[PDB]
Order: C-alpha cells, then sequence, then structure tokens
DNA sequence: ACAGGATGTATATATCTGACACGTGCCTGGAGAC
C-alpha cells in the first residue's frame, strides 16, 4: 500500500502529561531517560524564549539517536521549522563552509506575516496604446500610455498604464478576451486564461477557461505567509521580481551562492523587528539538527563557538558515535565523541543505552507489523537470537527477503525455513570478515 | 498560482466520489436530481458544474415565487437539461419531477419524514424507467 | 550497438520459484548469487520498501558486473537504472553530497497521466497574420475530413510548427494538442499548378473519414532529478543536457517533494522506484559514506547496489583499514552477497558462450586449450584471445580457429605473469622506482 | 529595535567603572576581574581619545573566564557612531578572496568618517487635493492644501509634482513628507481620523534637518572602484579590490580632514579565537598595524604553548614572538565560588527564574565542582522541570532531576571509558553485537 | 438538597415579508443672444 523506509513507525516521544514516559508508546521501546530529556528540550523549544541552546546525543551504533531527533521534529509540529543536516554537507565548492553554516543557522528561524495585497483583476475588454510624438528620439519609449478596460462581476474599470506595466503585461502575452490578475505590490501580472463568455471548442493551444471574477476590480485581501530569515536574505542579495532592468536580468543568469555580508543581515533584522513592532509579524524559532557531527573539522567548530553566542541562534541538536577520537583537521587533540572541549563545555550531553533481548524482540514485532507481514512465534524467537548474536539492523533488514521467500512458495506465514534460507543467501559483517580473512586473492 | 478547481475537487472526498458516477451518468444520457442542505452546499457546486459545463439550474425558496412556475416547466419540457439542484423542502413537496429517476442526497439525514417526501416528488406516476436512488 | 563485454547476458535465468537454471539467458554457474539477485529483483518490482543497500563482494573476474547487468536487463523498460563508478563523484563544480543527491534522485521515476486530443484531417485554407517585425503572430486554420469541417485558431508555437515542414493547403496532417507536434502524413489533393520553389516528392494518401477530433490518454515517465532541474531556474531544460545545474537549493527539493505527494494524492501521478548501482565503491571518501548513511533513511530512496573486489584495505580519507574498504557503520546497514570463483566446466561454458557471441567457429582442441590456459591464467585473458585467434585464422584463408592459431596468439600477446617475469629478468632496461635505467647496450 | 531572544552575554550593559576608572565589585552585569576591567577601561579611554592608532591588545586566560564578556562590555560602553567589528578567526579562509584581502577589508571596516549636512523637508497633514485634467492632457494644473497644528497653507503644483503625487497615491487626511530637491514623497501614515495611525506634526511646515552621517572607509573603497556597484556591500562579491584605489581614498580623506569638511572616527576591531589564523595572516598583521589609518585591535585566545598553524613549531598562545612583541597582554584569572554564585544569580535574574536559596547553593556547589557554563545551562532546564510540576519557583529536587538527566564532560568521559567496546575508536573498531 | 423536565443557546440552515433603495418618461423654467 504505502512505502516504509527505516522509520515511520515512530510518531512521537510518547510521554504522559507530567513528562513520564510509557515503555511502549509512540513507536518507541525503552530509552526512557533519553525520551524524558528530549521532552524537556521540546518544552524548552516551545517556550520560545532562549537563544543558542545546544545538546548532544551520544551513544553507540543502532541505539536510537536519529529516531529521537525525528521524534522531536514530529512532536513539535509542522509550524516550527526543522532543518535536517549531515556534517559532510557543509563542504561546498561555491562558497566557504562558514557561510554555509550561517545560512543553515538562519534557515531555522521562521516568521509568520499577515500581509495585504492590492489587486486589479477582470476580463480584458479593450487594449489601445497611444504613441509618442518622437519615437526615434533616443530617450523615452515608443508609447506613452496604454488604455486597458477591465470588466469583472458587477463592475467595470478603465485603467491608464505607463509603458513599464504594459511591458510586463505583453510579456505575459495578454490578448482581448483573457482574464488577468495585476498585483500592485510588485507589478507582477498573471494571465489566468481565456474567458468562458465566448466559444470554447475552437482552440489549439490547450488553454483553460475561467469564469468572470467576483467582486469589484480593485480589491484588498489579506494573505498569511510563512517565511524564514534566510529567504529574506537570499531575496535581497539577488534581487528578482521587480520590473527594472537589474531584477529582470537577474532571473536569466545562472544562480550562485555568495558570501552574504553582516550589514544585509542587520538591515533585514531591523525591518523584521519593525514588522513585529506593528503587530503584523510573529517570530517562530526552530531546531537545527546536525547529524554525524564528527565529520566537521576544527574551523567549523571554532566558528560554531562564535555562532552559538549570537542573540538570534536556534536550538542545535548534534549526534555522534565515537569514543575518544582525534578531531579532524588536527593531529594531537584527542577528545570524547570527536568534539573539542571548548564546544563540549557549551553542550548538554544526553546518553543513550543499548538494548536487550526482549526490546529487540518487540522492536522486530513492531517493524514486522508495520510492513504488513505475519511472523510465527518460533521464527520471531530465531530472529531475536539472530539479532542479539550479530546486530539489530541485520535482523531488521532480513524481514523482507523472508517475506519474499514465503510469498514465492504460495504462503502467507513466515516460518523458520525462510529465516534459514535468508541466512544462507545473505550474509552480515562478521561472516564477511571471516570469509575475507581466509581467502586467496583479496576477496 | 491561482486557486485550482482540481485541488478543490480532490480535497473533498464526497465531491471526489460525486465526480466519478456523474461521468457515466452523462455517458448514459440520463437525468439527475441532487438535494442539498446549506447555502454553500449549493454555492460551490455550480462552480464544479460550470467546470464540467453541464446544463443546470438551481431552485430554492430564496428565489421568487414566479421562477418556480417556469423552472419546473423548462425542466419537464427540455430534455437537454442535466442537473437540477434542490434544497430539502423547496421542491420536494408536490413538484412533478417524473422526467428523472436518479436522486442523489448530499447530506439528507435530517429526518426520515423529510426524505420520504423528497423522492416522492421524483418517484411518481408517469416515470417510464427504473429509479436508482444514491445516498452519499 | 557493438559487441561488448556483457553483450551476451539477457536477464538472470530464473524460474517462477526463483530457482536458477544451470545455463540460461547467457549466465552460467553462481546459483546462490543469482537466487539472491532474483530476490532483490522481486523486492524492487514490489516497490513497497525504500532505502535498502545491497553489497556484492568477491574476487576479481567473478561476475559482479555481470550480475548487475543481468538485474538491469531483467528489470524491464521504463524503470530507472542509474549505473555510475565511484570516481565520478569528485567534481570541480559540484560538492560530493550534491552529486550523490543527484545520483540518488535520478533513480526515482514519476509516471504521469495526461489527457490529449488528436486532430487529423485535410487542410483547406491557412491564414497567417504577422506584424511588420514578425514578432506577434496569429491566424486561423481551416481543416476538414470527409464528414466535418472546422475553423480553428492558431498561436505562436502552432504557427512556428506550421512554417517548418511547410504545409501547402491540401496536405494531410495530424496534430497532437498536448504535445504540440505537427506531422505531415502526405498530400491528398494533388493540385495541378505547382511552381518550382519546392523539391519534395510528397506521398499520395487518402482523406481521412469519421470524427475530426478524438480523445486519447498518454502515459510518460519523468525522473525526480529532471523535475528539480526544470523547476530550479528559468532555462533548466538546457541544463538537463549541458549539466550546468550547480548546487540546487533545498527549498526547491522540499517544494518538489510536497508537489509530488500532492500529485500522488489526486491520482494524477504514481511513483516508480528504481535501482542505483555504484560500481567500484571502494573509491569513495569517508564523507560520502557518512552522507549515504543518512540518505538511505529518506522516503524517496532507491535500492542501492554496490560492488567491490577489495579485502581488508585502507578506507579513503582515513588512516586505518576496514573490511571491503568500507566503514563498519555503513556495513551494519547493508546486506552482503558473496560470489565464488569458477570451476573448469564453468570456464569452458563461459568461453563457448563468448565464442558464440563473437561469431567465431571453434574446434574441440582449441576450446580445450583455451580452457586450460584460462584455468592457468585468468579467464578474461583467454576470453580476449578468441578474436585475435579468429583474425589470425582468417589471415590463412580458413574460417575455423585451430590449435596453431591459439598457439600463435598465445605467443604474440603476453600474460600478466609472463610480462612480470620478463620485466624482473631484465630490470636494468626499464625505469625503476628511483628513475634509473641503462639505455646503452654496452 | 534590535530583536533578540536572550543572548549568552545579554546581561552585560558595559564595564562597571566610576569616573576614576576604578571597578565596582558588581556593576552593569559584570562581577569580579578587577584588574582586567581596569585595563579594559584604560583601553576604552584610549579609543575615546582618538589620537593613538594601530595598537594591539591581547586578552588571554583559561576558558570560560570572562574573555568574550570583557569585549562585549567594551562594545557596549563604546556607544553608537563608533564602529565595532567582531569576527572569528576561521571567517577569513574564503574561496573568492585572499586572506590578506579579507584582513584588509576587516581592518578598513572599522574606521569611520563623520559628515554633517543640511536639507529642507516639508512634512504635514494633507487637507485637500484638487487635480483637474484636460481632454488632451497637455497640461496638469493642481492645488495642494496641507497643514500642521500651527499653520495652514495652499500650494500650486507643477507638472512633475502632480505626477509624483498621482504615483504613491495620497488622499486627504494622510501625513506625508516631501523632499523638494529630490522629489521623493514618503507616506508617514494616516492622521487621527477613525473613519498606521500617526500624530499630526507640529511647528513649521518647512524645516531644516541636520543629519550626521557615518561612512566607513570600506564603503568608500567599494564605491570608488568603478568595476563594482554599491550592491557589493550587500551581496558580498567585491572580489579583490585593487590597491591603487585605496591611496586616492586616503589622500581625499586627509584633504577633507584638513579642510574641515569631515572628521575621522576610529573604531575597534575584535578578533575572537585568534589562534586559528595562519602564519601569513600574522605577517600581514605585523605591517598592517603600523598604518596611520589603523584601528585598535583586540585579540582573544585561550590556548597555551600550542602549535602555530602553517608551521611545525610551538609558540606561546599559538602566536609567533614578533607579533607578541607588538602587543600588550591582559590576563584573566579563574573565578572564586562567591563570584560564581553572583554570576549564577545574575543569569537566573536575566531569564526571570525564581530560585530558592538551597537551589542556588546546590548550583554554586556543582559549578565549583564541574564548570560555570554547565551550571548556567542547567537553570533553564530546571525551570521547565519546575513548570512540569505546576509550581513557579525552582526547588532542589528539580535541580537534582536536571543533573540526573543531563551529563557533563567528566561523567561522559567516564561512561565512554568504562564501555569503550561499544563506541567507534580511532581504528574504526566497534562491537555492535550484544551477546558473545 | 438533588433530579427531572421545562426553556435557553448555539450554529448552522431554511422560507418569507418590510422598508428602504434605484431607474425612467417627459415638461417647463434655465440658458443664450440681443
Ligand atoms: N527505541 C526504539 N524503538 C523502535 N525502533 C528503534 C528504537 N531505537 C532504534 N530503533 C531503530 O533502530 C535504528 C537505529 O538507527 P538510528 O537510531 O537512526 O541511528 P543509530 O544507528 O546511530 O542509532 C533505526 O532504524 C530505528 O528505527
Ligand atoms: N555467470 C556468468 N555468466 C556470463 N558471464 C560471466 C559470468 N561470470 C563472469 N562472466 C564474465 O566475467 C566478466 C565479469 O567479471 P567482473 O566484471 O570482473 O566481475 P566482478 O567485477 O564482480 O569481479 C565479464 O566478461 C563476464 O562476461
Ligand atoms: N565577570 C563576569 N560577569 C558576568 N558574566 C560573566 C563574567 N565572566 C564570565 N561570565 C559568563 O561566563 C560565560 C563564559 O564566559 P566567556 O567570556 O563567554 O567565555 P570565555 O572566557 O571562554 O571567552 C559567559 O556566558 C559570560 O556571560
Amino acid at each position: 500500500v504505502t512505502r516504509t523506509a527505516a522509520h515511520t513507525h515512530i510518531k512521537g516521544l510518547g510521554l504522559d502529561e507530567s513528562g513520564v514516559a510509557k515503555r511502549v508508546e509512540g513507536g518507541f521501546v525503552g530509552q526512557i531517560e533519553a525520551r524524558e530529556a528530549c521532552g524537556v528540550i521540546v518544552d524548552l523549544i516551545k517556550a520560545k524564549k532562549m537563544s543558542g541552546r545546544a545538546i548532544l546525543l551520544a551513544g553507540g551504533p543502532s541505539t536510537g539517536k536519529t529516531a529521537l531527533a525525528l521524534a522531536i521534529s514530529q512532536e513539535l509540529g509542522p509550524k516550527v521549522p526543522f532543518c535536517p543536516l549531515v556534517g559532510s554537507e557543509l563542504y561546498s565548492v561555491e562558497v566557504k563552509k562558514t557561510e554555509t553554516l550561517m545560512e543553515n543557522f538562519r534557515r531555522a528561524i521562521g516568521l509568520r506575516i499577515k500581509e495585504t495585497k492590492e489587486v486589479y483583476e477582470g476580463e480584458v475588454t479593450e487594449l489601445t496604446p497611444e504613441d509618442a510624438e518622437n519615437p526615434l528620439g533616443g530617450y523615452g519609449k515608443t508609447i506613452s500610455h496604454v488604455i486597458v478596460g477591465l470588466k469583472s462581476a458587477k463592475g467595470t474599470k478603465t485603467l491608464r498604464l505607463d509603458p513599464t506595466i504594459y511591458e510586463s503585461i505583453q510579456r505575459e502575452k495578454v490578448s482581448i478576451g483573457d482574464v488577468i490578475y495585476i498585483e500592485a505590490n510588485t507589478g507582477a501580472v498573471k494571465r489566468v486564461g481565456r474567458s468562458d463568455a465566448y466559444a470554447t471548442e475552437f482552440d489549439l493551444e490547450t488553454e483553460e477557461y475561467v469564469p468572470l471574477p467576483k467582486g469589484e476590480v480593485h480589491k484588498k485581501k489579506e494573505i498569511v505567509q510563512d517565511v524564514t530569515l534566510h529567504d529574506l536574505d537570499v531575496a535581497n542579495a539577488r534581487p528578482q521580481g521587480g520590473q527594472d532592468v537589474i531584477s529582470m536580468m537577474g532571473q536569466l543568469l545562472k544562480p550562485k551562492k555568495t558570501e552574504i555580508t553582516e550589514k544585509l543581515r542587520q538591515e533585514v533584522n531591523k525591518v523584521v523587528a519593525k514588522y513585529i513592532d506593528q503587530g503584523v509579524a510573529e517570530l517562530i524559532p526552530g531546531v537545527l539538527f546536525i547529524d554525524e557531527v564528527n565529520m566537521l573539522d576544527i574551523e567549523i567548530f571554532t566558528y560554531l563557538n562564535k555562532a552559538l553566542e549570537s542573540n538570534i541562534a536556534p536550538v542545535v541538536v548534534l549526534a555522534s558515535n565515537r569514543g575518544m577520537t582525534t578531531v579532524r583537521g588536527t593531529e594531537d587533540v584527542i577528545s570524547p565523541h570527536g568534539v573539542p572541549p571548548d564546544l563540549i563545555d557549551r553542550l548538554l550531553i544526553v546518553r543513550t543505552l543499548p538494548y536487550d533481548k526482549d526490546e529487540i524482540r518487540t522492536i522486530i514485532e513492531r517493524r514486522a507489523t508495520v510492513e504488513r507481514l505475519q511472523v510465527e512465534s518460533s521464527a520471531l524467537d530465531l530472529l531475536a537470537t539472530m539479532g542479539t548474536e550479530t546486530s539489530l539492523r541485520y535482523a531488521l533488514q532480513l524481514l523482507a527477503p523472508c517475506g519474499i521467500l514465503a510469498q514465492t512458495s504460495n504462503r502467507k506465514e513466515i516460518v523458520v525455513n525462510d529465516v534459514n534460507e535468508a541466512k544462507l543467501l545473505f550474509l552480515d559483517a562478521k561472516r564477511s570478515t571471516k570469509i575475507l580473512e581466509t581467502s586467496a586473492n583479496y576477496l | 498560482s491561482m486557486p485550482s478547481m482540481d485541488r478543490f475537487i480532490t480535497e473533498s472526498a464526497k465531491l471526489r466520489k460525486l465526480d466519478e458516477l456523474l461521468v457515466k451518468l452523462k455517458s448514459e444520457g440520463h437525468r439527475v436530481l441532487i438535494y442539498f442542505q446549506m447555502t454553500k452546499m449549493m454555492d460551490l457546486m455550480e462552480e464544479y458544474l460550470t467546470y464540467r459545463q453541464y446544463n443546470h439550474i438551481r431552485l430554492d425558496g430564496s428565489s421568487k415565487l414566479e421562477d418556480r412556475r417556469d423552472l419546473v416547466h423548462d425542466w419537464q419540457t427540455n430534455p437537454e437539461i442535466f442537473v437540477f439542484l434542490l434544497s430539502t423542502r423547496a421542491g420536494g413537496l408536490g413538484i412533478n419531477l417524473t422526467a428523472a429517476d436518479t436522486v442523489i442526497f448530499y447530506d439528507s439525514d435530517w429526518n426520515p419524514t423529510i426524505d420520504s417526501q423528497a423522492m416522492d416528488r421524483a418517484h411518481r406516476l408517469g416515470q417510464t424507467r427504473q429509479v436508482t436512488v444514491y445516498r452519499l | 550497438s557493438l559487441i561488448a563485454a556483457h553483450s551476451h547476458i539477457t536477464g538472470l535465468g530464473l524460474d517462477e520459484n526463483l530457482q536458477p537454471r544451470p545455463t540460461s539467458e547467457g549466465m552460467v554457474g553462481q546459483l546462490q548469487a543469482r537466487r539472491a539477485a532474483g530476490v532483490i529483483l522481486k523486492m524492487v518490482q514490489n516497490g513497497t520498501i525504500a532505502g535498502r543497500a545491497v553489497l556484492v563482494a568477491g574476487p576479481p573476474s567473478t561476475g559482479k558486473t555481470a550480475l548487475a547487468m543481468g538485474v538491469s536487463q531483467s528489470l524491464g523498460k521504463d524503470v530507472p537504472f542509474t549505473a555510475i563508478a565511484g570516481s565520478e563523484i569528485f567534481s570541480l563544480e559540484l560538492s560530493k553530497t550534491e552529486a550523490l543527491t543527484q545520483a540518488f534522485r535520478k533513480s526515482i521515476g514519476i509516471k504521469i497521466k495526461e489527457e490529449t486530443e488528436l486532430i487529423e484531417g485535410e487542410v483547406v485554407e491557412i491564414q497567417i497574420d504577422r506584424s511588420i517585425t514578425g514578432g506577434h503572430k496569429q491566424g486561423k486554420l481551416t481543416i476538414k475530413t470527409t464528414d466535418m469541417e472546422t475553423i480553428y485558431e492558431l498561436g505562436n508555437k502552432m504557427i512556428d510548427g506550421l512554417t517548418k515542414e511547410k504545409v501547402l493547403a491540401g496536405d494531410v496532417i495530424s496534430i497532437d494538442k498536448a504535445s504540440g507536434k505537427i506531422t505531415k502524413l502526405g498530400r491528398s489533393f494533388a493540385r495541378s499548378r505547382d511552381y518550382d520553389a519546392m523539391g519534395a516528392d510528397t506521398r499520395f494518401v487518402q482523406c481521412p473519414e469519421g470524427e475530426l477530433q478524438k480523445r486519447k490518454t498518454v502515459v510518460h515517465t519523468v525522473s525526480l532529478h529532471e523535475i528539480d532541474v526544470i523547476n530550479s531556474r528559468t532555462q533548466g531544460f538546457l541544463a538537463l543536457f549541458t549539466g550546468d545545474t550547480g548546487e540546487i537549493r533545498s527549498e526547491v527539493r522540499d517544494q518538489i517533494n510536497t508537489k509530488v505527494a500532492e500529485w500522488k494524492e489526486e491520482g494524477k501521478a504514481e511513483i516508480v522506484p528504481g535501482v542505483l548501482f555504484i560500481d567500484e565503491v571502494h573509491m569513495l571518501d569517508i564523507e560520502c559514506f557518512s552522507f549515504i548513511n543518512r540518505a538511505l533513511e529518506d522516503e524517496f530512496a532507491p535500492i542501492v547496489m554496490m560492488a567491490t573486489n577489495r579485502g581488508v584495505s585502507k578506507t579513503r580519507g582515513t588512516n586505518y583499514k576496514s573490511p571491503h574498504g568500507l566503514p563498519l557503520d555503513l556495513l551494519d546497514r547493508s546486506i552482503i552477497i558473496t560470489t565464488k570463483s569458477y570451476n573448469e566446466q564453468e570456464i569452458k561454458t563461459i568461453l563457448s558462450i563468448r565464442a558464440q557471441e563473437e561469431e567465431v567457429e571453434l574446434s574441440s582442441d582449441a576450446l580445450d586449450l583455451l580452457t586450460k590456459t584460462g584455468v592457468e591464467t585468468s579467464l578474461r585473458y583467454s576470453s580476449n584471445l578468441i578474436s585475435v585467434a579468429q583474425q589470425i585464422a582468417m589471415k590463412r584463408k580458413n574460417n575455423t580457429v585451430e590449435v596453431e592459431d591459439v598457439k600463435r596468439a598465445y605467443l604474440l600477446f603476453l600474460d600478466s605473469a609472463r610480462s612480470v617475469k620478463y620485466v624482473q629478468e631484465n630490470e636494468s632496461q626499464y625505469i625503476d622506482d628511483q628513475g634509473n635505467v641503462q639505455i646503452s647496450i654496452a
């Protein structure tokens, strides 16, 4: 029916109203202390008061680190911006890594704005331009004004435009008998389609047929918009959407990342604070999630120390699975989790713990019942012993070949023989290393 | 991007199922009556009808008493009319609607007494074919 | 288009119970690996699960790339199969994660339903009105069939399609409304007055009858990466061919994912996942593996297949050694298929199939000698010797490869071990690792 | 103005000093560090005098001992219209600029030019608009009635003022501001008529407005280079401005200062984590400090006798000795327990957190035991644990619960070392299996 | 002091009349020249 991929049996942290966690709730099994700590972090994010609070999730492989961050994102809801990331993604070839980190910092602070629009709309009834006296004079356009007659439901208006608006109108290829939509905030013109007041079946260019727009031609409507700070920074750094030459040629050239200056961010902050002061906008801080944080080097860590101390930064969540490893970009610095001690001093570490046989067995039960598979009890116990012997993920990933081998024998139940056949056909890391060690020519 | 009729159709499940059987009902060459309850239950549906450019008229008692005299006459005389909208008690009381069989109830669940007169206006003497009642 | 290395493999050679035949569809031997690949093929064909990694490992010249070619051949049409090598990721205009993202998104196809109208008829009169500079174009087209006759209206691109492949009021054309394609089927009126400004020899077709306009439904498949590149900027369709798509932003991908889910909701489009095959995966950085570990957990992820032929080797970008050259966190979330080396009967059957593919007649003794030298040396060397021996036998004006031709080819063209021995016997004549060589022979 | 949630240094409003540059024990959100605060006050007076250029000051000490807080207090005490540039060390390793070019841009962003100018503005409340149009449209006549609370007048408009009033549509009852020379009309809002909302202006309609401008040297360098527009100040791709366009700016600024048309306002450039710069950057700084148009540079680092980047030897504070010869060093010391308690009380007061005395004693004890920053971070977590139990104040049990839930560095190191088989080490070895 | 049956409320509809609106034909007093 649907598609399942390594997750999506997790819907939330599954906590009570007082913060205590049920053992089996929300798709989670075990990890009670980590779930309660993540609930405290979720409440801290929902308080919307703090800036630059950073935690770190530490533990071994297959212990439930990224599942907790995904559960945090599901608990917060879609109105809070959540920016997933991998530590290898900060190494770009177009811009420096510091700018990529600051862009992903600004991408995690949302904004809700109740803005208003001025709209002229209706069906075009006439289109007559008036020429200039000296067309070849070098200065000034060919035309001077264009008379446009618009007709809507219980209304009719006549408009006199400059050549600037008419240039965008004729760029939209507007004829007589079309329904248009002029937005006065930017001069943008949208051609909705042919009107249905005329014949329909005599066209050859797959158009759509639109009724007459209701209400008057001139209108004022309120639109609720959800944007981030990075959207404003990008739209101001590379200007598009105006009717001038510079914003028109900006849509045609190839886009490229640029080092946004601090002055532009300060001006955008000033304008956004002015919008909030009028009661129009409202700030929604969010979460930045950097997975595999050991891939970063010392320069990004040293810039992260500076960037966490700013007065706008969101809540940062990191994850790592290294014991005591050298930091990348250095030679002698040995630190826990691959994170330097000055950054470790600014964190709050949440420990994650390994599982047992019972938790592995019920996790296999949950993953089997998510994937619409029916497993026998003896096969379930065999898979639980397999998971404790080798790996949890190897037992989880062997469910679908077992189901296929059961289906190819015209059967619905998964039995022990299917699990034995899947053991024979597919290997794991330890048996592959055993084959690699006793082999002739670098297998 | 302007609000899209399709997304308007597909975001409502009742209208989604309504658009399916109407295609084969038109392909059969038939006559359809649909009953309604709210204003906007019959203020959004003719947008869908004009999207399908179906021949339709709307009858309710908010309209004047003169129009009910000739709307029923134009329904019973013209065969090219396809869709006849209605409220509960506006035309389900004494109106001769023997030219159609398929009555479709959008939300007629108010009382069985009201619905028992509703198909009484259609399933009447003079019908020459089978009556298929669809309750949604 | 030419005779290639894996041109003799057409499928996997399996039954309905996924039991591999001993010799079928150009594949011999390797029953467990073929059965496992058939299970993976059924897993792709079901299309209900995402982000599963399969690793194919073994010694060199064993049939990993042959197995991947068999999987891609049995996968069928219109299902994407992206095959890349490990060294294509390192680019000068794209980061490694961006190139890996594009390679992941190229392997998911979107099948879109479309409604079109087909218009075929006989052209009566064309009127085209253009401005003085030729910018604005509009006009009316009068087309007809044997029963009906209609006057249409034309736009800019319809007029541009009519000006090319010039129609001369009596040609029979067919128009697709959604595609916008003009096809001139032929000439039916056969007019008398013809001026010498045209040199075509247009065919005599009949005037079509029946309905002028028909309704048709068409289905086409477009990958996710094409949709991203098209929606990225103004002229993205050229960048689909020139490769000038530099680091598409994440907002584009988020909005495309939401729009694709919306199209799936309305019944307009459906999702057909495919296979991404990364051959020679050991030539990848540690950052690529760290990206793959999180890219496999997404909703829109294909079935990733990797192949390698390394033992406990050094991982690139690190200073330690790992099994297969891959780190253990990636190996935890992968499923390993192991391939075995070949017998002599399998080698003889391989050589016979490759000889039949290259259209070479072989004797029994020549095949036995080729089997013996393919057992002693590698298999690929004895497979390469076949065409050379065929040319040598063709030089003597007989179309049958004999033992003397195989001996001559073995004499002329060397092996790896023979070349290593000849280098080590005369090491002063070659340039050493210290750059010393005796060029004088005295 | 200046939107912000809560910063890590938000409680500091400046250096706590009297008129004789002596530090109070607690003032303006700064606790302790008397000698460092006195030295920073001397440096602030040196910046305020403005007769001394190109002096380098190094702030060194252990981590989490008031180093960035001192520079934050200096930047607060500097006031407005004096440039302050704060960059990290790893921000100059760019892809489109060389390191010396980025350092030159950061140096020239901290020198300002103060220009005062005069202009004529008309700002009032629009009473009535009369616009008559001919059939041919050859000429436009008009009359504009505008008023303040003290005056009333009626104007006769020309053609282009009529065109500039039709554009940016002005109705009756609006409050607008008109520039005569440039022709720019700004709608300040709507006057108090209920039928955004701004009070009616007072006094004269025609007024003289003196505006004091402050332009950095970098802006003049960008503008005077004709290959780039002024949009490079916002997009950021100035792209290695040529050397010969800077001497013209220097000579012109010297000429303007001689003629009395402008004044030079020097500022402070602050480099945080200075140990991440290369040796070439230090060699460039050695000559860039000796210029006349050079600001006062404050650098901060916490390393001690480490390897200088780009070399293969070790040097004190990670800096070579020729740069340390050009600097005067301010040294910070570790904190006492009473100062830790006062700092934690100030941080709890900033976050409007009510603490019991026993909770404050527990936080002070665990701050002496582990870290100041860990005890600072625990307050906001324990507050949310307190709101989970539906009480306002923060008790001892909430602090103990937060201490149990969230670990520190030493406990995490202990848990890693006790179970190092389950983690990935430097050799890439791990044991994911539970049994055997 | 509590239960049970009355109205009260809400939140949509529905039909239907009441007291305003707007639109049109056509004459006599306003406009122009003197
Ligand atoms: N408590 C749990 N309940 C259910 N599934 C879990 C739990 N913990 C881990 N898993 C599963 O085990 C896998 C662990 O991978 P993940 O948590 O993403 O990163 P890591 O491998 O570093 O722990 C995930 O696929 C997740 O679905
Ligand atoms: N079972 C098989 N059927 C057909 N050809 C095979 C088979 N096994 C190997 N080959 C041949 O061997 C070569 C493939 O070897 P190779 O690509 O090196 O495998 P791998 O890359 O996995 O080591 C191809 O020339 C192929 O024709
Ligand atoms: N004298 C002080 N007064 C107020 N707060 C201080 C003082 N010293 C340190 N702090 C606080 O301690 C924390 C760490 O100090 P900081 O100077 O930022 O780090 P570092 O010393 O490593 O540069 C900051 O949040 C700061 O507010």
